[PDB]
Formats: structure tokens, sequence, C-alpha cells
């Protein structure tokens, strides 16, 4: 019959394939490469990465999620790790590099068991069992503390711990205070949620980083329309409008026919009567400042200047709603609907001018109890501003997590060491060949102290051996790696605090991703 | 030779060689999905031209993703698609059975045997096997209202054993059973929503008896209105609420400025009339398929009412079915009977997104799944796994006849056909024996995937099934055989009834082809 080369698949001669253990080994190598790249940016002593864009733009960052997002890869496993980091960032907002490090360590540990002749489904089941045991152990050692506006000290400590790893650590006390104050101002407590559209983060290059501050009001990049208007008002009553200061115009197609000189003069009179009428309508309500979403005409501008009432032109919708929420006023669509009950009170409206440029900005401040605040970031470099924004976002996310759930554990590797001890203790009672997988999980759960010690410059095996011996001898699960060399291993005394849901998310997400990676056994792709 | 019959480029092949080639190609096609069967089956990764990857364990999905252009091989894809459309489960087994039939009857074809005898033997064997399955199936006439639930749960758990969510099968089976029992009499699939929100763990997946959908585009003022109601009234509309021209066909001709001003005022009067007509009905939540303007948003926010626009048609239909209203294109007859009612409405943060939840309606005829996970393909495979259980539960609700799995039914059918074959003489005996031998590919593949000694286990299964243990199959964890009916490995009889008919029909069609002719381009 001569079964000569017969064509089954389209483009058969230009596609490749990989089967068996070779595909699994390639996946493990890719995961190890990604984890080893991400290892060095862990801890208060970690370094950061410089990423060059497709167009030549520079980003200096320490955030694992941003680094993995800005890297471009071909390997499907690498893309899976990127998506894992992004999912962690979306859910929790912190600990996006520890999860990828843990996943890489776990996949690396599975390799010896694969070589010894163990079905990968058995490895996945053992990993599931160990993860469940570790998670059950984790909530047993957690301590709940507090959420209130009166104390704020544990929240400040948590924010300090989360900001300790960034370039902002020069003023991390100040920025932690800013973050906790903003979240407590914006937060809704009966429903236990916050909205990040009520926090506006803006930054302008120049000045000093320490000039960063919090404004319980609004700051916008606009100015007063007429150059001869006053630059400050101290008891401002704000009328917020969404209609242009122009004569009205129906939306449907229309034609106004002029057939006589009398009609011409009637139209001429009507045009200016409208301009006068709108200004008298605005003035009759007692307002002192007007804000509009659209433009003015020259006549309206001069009338506004003449009647001693400054105005702001060409603002945006989000800015208008933020201003209304801050000042307690309401947005009105017509001048006919303007009443003194719809104005907003602001204790100060000012125009701030920066250095030798012409750039000017408007600040609204000193309102009564407000649900909107802004963060004003300053710095000497654009990348400084960007990294400050990212660090502040991390702090806000952590404080939000504390609002959602208010029980914590202690960092520096203490939780990982305790979980590894618990898993190793439990594995001694499992006879059904799964003890190997459980001990592999226990070994891979101890990569965080290795990374921390190696970054800090000490000896990993000796350090963690001594720490684990101390933990098992005494009864303090709050002992970790002394990264900053203060002379103690007690993180409870050193005030190193981490949220519980962060650790739970890391462990569960990493375990499930590792299971997915292990399950695959074939790959097909073009050349 | 001077003038040729057909156009140049035509290719033809006839006789035994092309039949053997077709049999050979079907073997490759079956080898493509061989290792994805059983509780210890792996999955495959396919990368397309655009770089988009797909990770799958579903036989039909894998076969569709493969770019098969062989005319004989396309039949095995077609039967898999047919099985998926008809019963929704069993896509790999039918392909394996078809390939096994062809491989078993290859040598007799090579000996010069006439294919129609083979076709007749296949048809006889298929009819006998289907009749025997229908005879030995197990059913309960009047079991219970609660013994009608454990059957569905067992079927779903068996269907979920070989998938990515195998560890949480007890968690997911309950939800799928609830979803199906909360669904009408037509059991429409579109009345079940599936949403995928990144972040969180698999155990965080949830089922809402009610409705929930993603936040849509919002204008200025949307943040100034409340976001939680206890006993609201819901208006569902197909009307556009914003200031606009009445008709694109219109035109206004006017002479005086007073009439100009009246014309300007008329549009605001019209819009405010519609808004007041909506407001005076008592509704607290407003949903529309058409854009909701900023003026309308601020109007609603100034009176503590919630508005949403550009809601998808499917979501709006599901909301109407859950609450009990009706879509209105006119606000001139907003009575009470056209307003929906729910026991609580909220907006919540889920994994970086904002979702609207309507929960508490007891008269609901629908439900919604919220699925969590770590990746897009993770969630896609979760949804694919859920679909398999949903279809199986629907079929089981239709008819409640089940048989044990793990190879017990195939062993019984093989034993029956082997016993029958000894009665008849001639080449029919040989062909029926080959058909009976072809049926035990499923236990062999199960043991091969699990990593057992398949020969010894098959010998033990054969020895047990003949001594008299109708429901005996392989035990994956115990390395041995076990009664699969007392171990709760169940599946409806349709999966095997449809698999046999589909596989037998594809085998006959391929054998009955004599020559293949290809036209240019
Ligand atoms: N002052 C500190 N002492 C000891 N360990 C610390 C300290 N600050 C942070 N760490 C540890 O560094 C680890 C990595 O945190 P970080 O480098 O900020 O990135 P990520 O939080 O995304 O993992 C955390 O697990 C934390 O326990
Ligand atoms: N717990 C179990 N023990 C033994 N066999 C099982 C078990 N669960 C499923 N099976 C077998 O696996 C087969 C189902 O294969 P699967 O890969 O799920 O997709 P398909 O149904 O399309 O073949 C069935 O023949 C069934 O007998
Ligand atoms: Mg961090
Ligand atoms: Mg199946």
């Amino acid at each position: 019959e001569y079964g000569r080369p017969f064509l089954i698949i389209k483009d058969q001669d230009r596609k490749s394939r990989l089967m068996g253990l070779e595909a699994l080994k390639s996946h493990i190598m890719a995961a190890k490469a990604v984890a080893n790249t991400m290892r060095t940016s862990l801890g208060p002593n970690g370094l950061d990465k410089m990423m060059v864009d497709k167009d030549g733009d520079v980003t200096v960052t320490n955030d694992g999620a941003t680094i993995l997002s800005m890297m471009d890869v071909d390997h499907q496993i690498a893309k899976l790790m990127v998506e894992l980091s992004k999912s962690q960032d979306d859910e929790i907002g912190d600990g996006t590099t520890g999860v990828v490090v843990l996943a890489g360590a776990l996949l690396e540990e599975a390799e010896q068991l694969l070589d010894r002749g163990i079905h990968p489904i058995r490895i996945a089941d053992g990993y599931e069992q160990a993860a469940r045991v570790a998670i059950e152990h984790l909530d047993k050692i957690s301590d709940s503390v507090l959420v209130d506006i009166k104390d704020t000290e544990p929240l400040i400590q948590t924010a300090k711990t989360t900001l300790g790893s960034k370039v902002v650590n020069s003023c991390h006390r100040q920025m932690a205070e800013i973050a906790v104050n903003a979240v407590l101002t914006v937060a809704d407590m009966e429903r236990r949620d916050v909205d990040f559209e009520l926090i506006k983060v803006e930054g302008k290059v120049g000045g000093r980083l320490e000039d960063t501050k919090l404004i319980k009001g609004v700051i916008v990049d606009k100015d007063f329309s007429h150059p001869q208007m006053p630059k400050k008002v101290e008891d401002a009553k704000i009328a917020i409008l969404t209609c242009p200061f122009e004569p009205p115009k129906p939306k449907t197609k229309h034609k106004l026919d002029v057939t006589s000189v009398e009609d011409y003069k009637a139209l001429q009179k009507y045009e200016k009567e409208k301009f006068e009428e709108m200004i008298q309508q605005i003035k009759e309500t007692g307002a002192n400042l007007a804000i509009c979403q659209w433009g003015f005409d020259d006549e309206a501008n001069h009338l506004l200047l003449q009647n001693n009432l400054p105005a702001v032109r060409w603002v945006g919708g989000p800015e208008i709603e933020l201003i209304a929420i801050a000042t307690g006023g309401r947005i009105v669509p017509r001048f006919s609907e303007l009443t003194a009950e719809k104005l907003g009170f602001a204790g100060l409206v000012q125009e701030i001018s920066f250095g030798t440029t012409k750039d000017k900005m408007l600040v609204i401040e000193q309102c009564k109890n407000s649900r909107a605040v802004t963060i004003f970031i300053r710095g000497g470099n654009k990348m400084i501003i960007e990294e400050a924004k990212r660090s502040l976002h991390d702090a806000l996310c952590v404080i939000r997590n504390l609002i959602r759930d208010n029980r914590v554990v202690y960092g520096g590797g203490a939780a990982e060491i305790s979980c590894a001890l618990a898993v190793s203790q439990e594995a001694d009672k499992c006879p059904t060949l799964e003890q190997y997988a459980m001990r592999a999980f226990a070994d891979a759960l101890e990569v965080i102290p290795m990374a921390l010690s190696e970054n800090s410059g000490m000896n990993p095996i000796q350090t963690m051996t001594e720490v684990r011996a101390r933990q098992v001898k005494e009864m303090n699960p709050a002992l970790g790696i002394d990264c900053l060399h203060k002379g103690t291993n007690d993180m409870k005394q050193q005030h190193v605090i981490e949220t519980l849901i962060g650790k739970k998310q890391q462990i569960s997400l990493a375990t499930q991703m590792v299971r997915m990676i292990l399950k695959i056994d074939d790959i097909r792709k073009p050349g | 030779t001077p003038v040729i019959l057909l156009k140049e480029g035509t290719d033809s092949s006839q006789g035994i060689p092309q039949l053997v080639s077709n049999i050979s190609a079907c073997q490759v096609i079956a080898e493509a999905v061989r290792t994805t069967l059983g509780p210890r089956g792996m999955d495959k990764l396919i990368v397309d031209g655009r770089g988009k990857a797909t990770i799958s364990n579903d036989g039909a999905t894998i076969l569709k993703l493969l770019d098969v252009v062989h005319p004989a091989a396309k039949t095995l894809v077609d039967i898999a698609k047919s099985q998926d459309a008809e019963v929704g489960d069993g896509t790999t087994s039918v392909t394996l059975l078809a390939a096994e039939f062809l491989k078993q009857v290859k040598p007799y074809v090579e000996e010069g045997l006439h294919p129609q005898i083979i076709i007749r033997a296949f048809r006889t064997a298929t009819q006998l096997a289907v009749n025997k399955i229908k005879e030995i199936a197990v059913t309960v006439k009047k079991a219970d209202k609660v013994e009608q639930r454990k059957l569905l749960e067992k079927c779903a758990m068996t269907a979920l054993s070989s998938k990515l969510i195998s560890q949480q099968k007890a968690f997911f089976a309950k939800m799928v059973v609830d979803a199906v029992m909360m669904l009408d009499d037509l059991l429409q699939l579109k009345m079940i929503g599936i949403k995928k929100v990144q972040g969180g763990a698999l155990e965080d997946s949830q089922l809402v008896a009610g409705v929930a959908f993603k936040k849509t585009f919002s204008y200025a003022g949307f943040e100034m209105q409340p976001k939680k109601y206890h006993n609201p009234k819901i208006a569902l509309l197909n009307v556009e609420l914003e200031l606009k021209a009445e008709k694109d066909n219109a035109e206004i001709r006017v002479h005086t400025v007073e009439d100009y001003q009246a014309i300007v005022d008329a549009e605001w009067n019209i819009l405010y009339d519609k808004l007041e007509k909506i407001h005076h009905s008592g509704a607290k939540v407003v949903l529309s398929k058409l854009p909701i303007g900023d003026v309308a948003t601020q109007y609603f926010a100034d009176r503590d009412m919630f508005c949403a626009g550009r809601v998808p048609e499917e979501d709006l239909k599901r909301t109407m079915m859950a609450c009990g209203g009706s879509i209105q294109t006119s606000v001139n007859a907003l009575s009470a009977d056209v307003l929906g009612r729910c026991q609580v409405f909220e907006e919540t943060q889920i994994g970086g997104e904002r979702y609207n939840f309507f929960t508490g309606c007891p008269k609901a005829k629908t439900c919604t799944f919220i699925l969590r996970g770590g990746a897009e393909q993770f969630m896609e495979e979760t949804e694919r796994s859920l679909h398999d259980a949903i279809m199986i539960v629907r079929r089981a609700i239709k008819n409640d006849s089940v048989v044990a799995g793990g190879g017990a039914i195939e062993m019984e059918l093989s034993k029956y056909l082997r016993d029958y074959s000894r009665t008849i003489p001639g080449k029919q005996q040989l062909l029926i024996g080959a058909y009976a031998k072809a049926l035990e590919i499923i236990p062999r593949q199960l043991c091969d995937n699990a990593g057992f000694d398949a020969t010894n286990i098959l010998n033990k299964l054969r020895a047990r099934h003949a001594q008299g243990g109708t429901w005996y199959g392989v035990d994956i964890n115990n390395e041995d055989i076990a009664d699969n009916f007392e171990a709760f490995v169940w599946e409806p009889a349709m999966v095997r009834i449809n698999a046999l008919t589909a596989a037998s029909e594809a085998a006959c069609l391929i054998v009955s082809v004599d020559e293949t002719i290809k036209n240019p381009r």
C-alpha cells in the first residue's frame, strides 16, 4: 500500500509539537527563569528594574505586577505567570512578587518527584492537601486589632510596613499618615467598602518630595477666565452649571426666517436681552462664584467681570461631580432652575502659581465634612512621581484590605516558617505516598526567608536553621529574619505587620496555578 | 492523450490502498485525544496563528482547534460535534470507539473481503448492543422528591471527575443541581448566566438566585445617588431618556423670537414630562437598553433613585424573568403590574470591578454564576467543565435511567456479543468477534492513563464478568477492580446509546468508500 507522506493537518510541514516529560521540563525551566528574574526585588533591601518602552520611554520600578506587565514574552507559561501576578494585584493589591516567587519554587520542587516516577496528579493532590493544612493553620495565629478614627496607630504601622520596600522610604512615615487619613476620610463603614473614584491622585514635577500633601477639597488645572479677576475668595458660594453662557439653541433642525427690518431689530434686541437676563438670574441667588462645564462668550465674560463674580471655564464632568460632592451643592442644567438651596459652600478658593512657567492651578479648600480628598505629589523627576503614585496606591489598597478584614499576622518570614513547620508536622501521619509531596510543599514554602536573607547579605541556611530552632524551642511564631539589623528577631516588637487575606490569597492562587501548570502534557505551535 | 478527459491537476486513488490509508489516518486522529480520558487524564495546549493560546481537556474543542483537512478524518470530527450537540458529554469515547472498529476490521479488508459484509455485521452488532443496554439499564419508577436529587448529584460528580475542578466536585454539583431545578420546563440554557471576574480562589465562586451584572457607562452625578435598597420597585424600559431631536425627518420653520423661545422650552418640557411620569409610578430603580443622559442622571440623583443605561438585552431579559415585570417602550401606562420587585438591591466591589446585584426574589426562574480564578484560560476551562455537568443534569431530568461506569457496561456488552457470536457460522462469527473485542478499548485506556498493568486487570474483569457482577469496573485509587454501582460511578444510558450509534455510523460510511477524486485549487 506504500503509506507515503499523506497530508492530515493544514501547514503540516511548518508546525512543531512537544509531548511527554519534555514539555513539562520546558515549562518548569520557563517558570524557574521568571522566578529567578523576580527574586532580587524582594524585601526592604531589594533593588529595582529599569524598563524601556517600545517608543524609548523609561520606567524605574519595584512593582512586580508592573514589571511583568511591561515585559513582552513568547512562552505561554511566562504569560501565565504574568496573568497570575495581575490577578493578585487586582484582588489584593500587594504581594504580587512573593506569589510568583512561591510558584516558581513550588514548580522547581516538583521536578525531583517527577524524575522519581510520580504521576503529576498525585503531586497536585498532595499540594492541595498541604495548602489546605497551611491555610487552616494560618488563621489560628492571627491577631485582630482595630479599625477606628481615634487610634490609627496599627493602621500607620501596617502602612509603614508596606511602604518600607519602596524608594519613598525617606518620608514613609509622612506618606503612611497621608494614606491612612485619606482612606479613613473616604471610607464607608456600615457597608465596609471604599470608592477610589473619590480619591484623586495628581502630581506636578518640581519642588521637593516632602512637599507632597493631602487636600480635603479639590485641585484642578484651570484658572479664572478674565485676566483681571480676583485670585482668591474666602467665603465662596459656588453655582455649578452644565449649560453654556450662550443664547439657547434647539437640537432639532430649525430655521428662523428674517423677512423685514423690524424682525432684524427684534432679533438684535433679543440676543442682548438673553445675555443680560442670564447674568441677573445668576446674581439674584446670592452666589459669589460660578463654575461651568462649557465655554463663555466675550459679552458674558465681561458682564461676569463687571458684576464682581469670578467664573471658571471648560471643566470636566468628573471634576464637576467631585466639586459638587465636596462642597455639598448640586449640578443644575439651566439658569431658570438655580436657587439658593442648590449652591455649595467653600471656605477658600485660591489660584496657585508655580515657578518660572505660566502654569497655574485652582484649589478649593476648607469645606465642611467632605467625602472627597486629593493627594498632591511633588518631586524632582517624572519617574519619581510615577513611583510615588504606585507606592501610594499600594498603601491605599492595604488600608482598604484592613477595612474589609481586621486581623493580621507578622511578616519577616515568620508566618512562612510556622506554616512550613505545621505542614511538616502533619505530613508525618500520611502514609499513602503523599508525604513526599507534602514535604516538597514544606521545602518550597521556605524560599521567602532564603530570598530575604540573601538580599540582606547574610547566610540563608544558617540564619533560617537558627530561626526555626528558636521557634520550635520557644513558643513564639513571631520570629523572622532581621533584615534591617536592629539586633532582634521579634517582628511583633519591631512592628512588622501584614494582612491575613494577603497570605491566604498568595498561597491559594499559587497552588491553583501550579496545579494548572502540572496538568498540561502536550503543546502544538507553528514555526 | 491529445485531448484529456478531466482537467490537469486532478488526483484519483482507488482500491485497497486508499481504504488502508483512510484507516491509517483515523488512527492518528484518535491518537490526538487519546491521553485525555479518565480521572487521571491530562489536557492539551493549542496555539493558533495569532498567538492566542487555548488550554483544553474537551475532545470536541481539541478536534475543532486542530486544522484537519483529510476527508476521511473529518468524519471523526463530525461525529464528535454531533455527540456534543446531542448529549453534551462523551466526545472522546466515540472517536476512540470508531478508530478501534476501523483498526480491528483492517486485516479482513486487507484479505480482500467485501465491505458490505462488514457493514452488515456492524449494523447487527450495534442493534444488539443498544437493545441489551436498554434492557439492563436501571430505573426507579416512584423514588422520591429527595431520591431524585442524589441521582442528579451522583451524575454531576461523575461528570466532573476528569476535569480541572475535580477537587471541588462536591462543591460544584450542588450548585449545578440547584441551577437546573430553578429552571422552567423548557430548561433553556440562555436563562443561566456565567460571569468571570479575575482574582480570588475557586472556592470563592458563588451562585446568586436572582441576577447580577457588570456596571455600565455612567455620566456626571452617578456618584451622588444611593447604592443600596431594601424593597424597591424596578422599571425596565426600551426608551431613550436624553435631550435629542424628535425625529431625524423633522424640520422647524419659525418667524418670531417668542415662538423661537417656546420651541426651545418645548423639548425640556417633553423630557421632564417623561421623567415625572417615570417618577410618579413609585419605581426606585430604572434600567434601560438605551442611553441615559446626564440631565436624566442628575434628575434621578436629586430624588434618591438609581438609573442604569445601555443594559444588554440578555441581562435585561434575565432580570425581567427574575423579578416579574415587562419591557416598556412607552411610559404612558406605567401601572403596578409592569413593575418588578426584589427583596434587596446592591452594588458591590468584586476583584477590581463593580457589579449590580438583585437578590431575594422567591419567584425567580433563573440564576447567575460568579466564577473566580487566576487566569482567563482558567476561567474558560471552568466554564467548559460546568457546561458538561449542566447538559448531563438536563438529560437526567428528562429521563432518569442510569448505568454504572468505569468500563462495566462495555465489558458486559463485549461478553454478550462474544456469547452471541458462537451461535452463528461463517465470516459473521469473525466480524462479530472483532466488534466485541473492539469494545474493551475504554478500560484499557483508563488503565494506561492511570499507569497500571492493563492486561492483568482486563483478565480479572473478564473472569469476573463471565462466572455470572454486572457492574464491575476499574478502581483508580485501589489499583484493582470494584463494583462501580455501589461506589456511585453513574451516568445516564443516553451517553452510551448515542456513542454506539454515532461510532457505528461513522465506521460504516468510511468503509463504504471506493475511490477519492480531488479537483484543482
Ligand atoms: N522591615 C521589614 N523587616 C522584615 N521583613 C520585611 C520588612 N519590610 C518588608 N518585609 C518583607 O518583605 C517581603 C516582600 O515585600 P515587598 O518587597 O514590599 O514586595 P511584596 O510586598 O509585593 O512581596 C514581605 O513578605 C515582607 O514580609
Ligand atoms: N471515578 C471514576 N472511576 C473510574 N472511572 C471513571 C470515574 N469517573 C469517570 N470515569 C470514566 O471516565 C470516562 C469519561 O471520560 P472523560 O475524559 O470524562 O470524557 P468523556 O466522557 O468524553 O470520555 C467514562 O468512561 C467513565 O467510565
Ligand atoms: Mg509589598
Ligand atoms: Mg467526559
